[PDB]
């Protein structure tokens, strides 16, 4: 009925890491290519994703145990889960009132038709919105939110990983922390952990849909030239 | 390759 | 003492091509990553060069005879001369009064210390400025300016070209047009053609200095990630 | 490779 010292330190490290890598003011966005509303929004969103990947990488290197993995496994986990971590962390900006990502005034408020001007269709954009709504309804504590990101990144079931035994070992330790935290520090969360694991499976399908929409983008040189070097390297298949 | 990722991972 | 019909058509095509690929208002620059004044200006200048490369490519495809070359020779000529054409066309924006490239108000006025915040040193920046001043003093007509760009691009002496015989053939035809135009349409230009050929040799040395400064940039992944896909492809050596 | 250049050259 009480969190251990080690489980607390793991929680302290993740919350600090997330605070070190997420700006609730979104003030770096003026540094991106400005949004325009023929894939009109692609340059801005590419800069947005490239920026978030650097933040996910910063967050990952502070997950306990991650830096002990080989550089190969770190890359393997980063490449496969990068888009899933981005969809998870974007929930902090998602607003239920306007059903969009409100990162600013008119410019940085990202609604559905804006992602359309980036190679995606209204139809395939549907499960992303539903995922964000259901995730928003869980009203996760920062600890639960940050623990879910770390668990997602440390999935042993990624194409590329080698020491899946030890990545699974690290992920289960984090899953133990989340279960204990929910049980002893979240009132009325009797089914929350199960629901969070459900969102992870949803991210897998959203990940696969992005994978295919991205192969279209990266195969058209006039669109892939709009991407950034980091995006092409993280979402490329040149392992 | 993965030169950027190797660099960003310190 | 009179321009031929063919020499006029070659002049008409180049002036139209340059007018189709150079904006004297520089209004697309708000679409670049904004300038900031640790290689602070690099993202803006990278977007600037990437944009100019697309314009040089557009200009090149309208040079008479260029489209008849193989795609290999076109790439070979583009990759070797891209930076030289950029330095030539930038002279239209270079102002002698402030010794800078005045493409806007405070933001898009590019002085010496701004290029320093892009991996270049004050010392190596010297021949670029002297080149621009001497080029500005020639007071070239648009025809002479646009003819010099086409002659530069069609140099048979580039690493990579194959049918150097026919690229040399195209370049000499353009050199004939420039000599004839200067002789019959430019008063007091008795030595202008010789001076323009001198500027071409200067571009070769500026090109080699950029080549080495760029190898430094492209070998540091934290800097090369700031570049664009087009820049890395044009200035890369993966032929 | 030169995929972008090939594309930009129409
Ligand atoms: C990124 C963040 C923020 C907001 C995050 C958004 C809103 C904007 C659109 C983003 C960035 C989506 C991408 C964009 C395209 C990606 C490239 C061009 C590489 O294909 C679409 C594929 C997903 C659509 C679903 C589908 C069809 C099934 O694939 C993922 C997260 C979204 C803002 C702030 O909260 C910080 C946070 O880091
Ligand atoms: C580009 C244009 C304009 C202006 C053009 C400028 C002013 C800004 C700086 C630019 C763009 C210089 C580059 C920049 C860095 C390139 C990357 C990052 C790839 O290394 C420096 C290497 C040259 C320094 C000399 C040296 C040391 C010997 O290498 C070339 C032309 C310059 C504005 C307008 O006129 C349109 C025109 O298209």
């Amino acid at each position: 009925h009480m969190l251990s010292d080690e489980q607390m330190q793991i929680i302290n490290s993740l919350v600090e890491a997330h605070h070190k890598t997420y700006d609730d003011s979104y003030s770096d966005f003026v540094r991106f290519r400005p949004p325009v509303r023929r894939l009109s929004m692609l340059p801005h969103l590419a800069d947005l994703v490239s920026y978030s990947i650097q933040k996910v990488i910063g967050f990952a290197k502070m997950i306990p145990g991650f830096r002990d993995l080989t550089a190969e496994d770190q890359i393997a986990l980063l490449k496969s889960s990068a888009i899933e971590i981005i969809m998870l962390r974007s929930n902090q900006s998602f607003s239920l009132e306007d059903m969009s990502w409100s990162c600013g005034g008119p410019d940085f408020k990202y609604c559905i038709n804006d992602v359309t001007k980036a190679g995606h269709t209204l139809e395939l954009l549907e499960p992303l919105v539903k995922f964000q709504v259901g995730l928003k309804k869980l009203k996760l504590h920062e600890e639960e939110h940050v623990l879910l990101m770390a668990i997602c990144l440390l999935s042993p079931d990624r194409p590329g990983v080698q020491d899946h035994v030890r990545i699974e070992a690290l992920q289960d330790r984090l899953c133990d922390v989340l279960q204990a935290y929910i049980r002893i520090q979240h009132p009325g969360g009797r089914l929350l952990y199960a629901k969070m694991i459900q969102k992870l499976a949803d991210l897998r399908s959203l990940n696969e849909e992005h994978s295919k929409q991205y192969r279209s983008l990266s195969f058209q040189p006039e669109h892939s030239m709009q991407l950034t070097p980091l995006v092409l390297e993280v979402f490329g298949s040149e392992v | 390759r993965h030169k950027i990722l190797h660099r960003l991972l310190q």
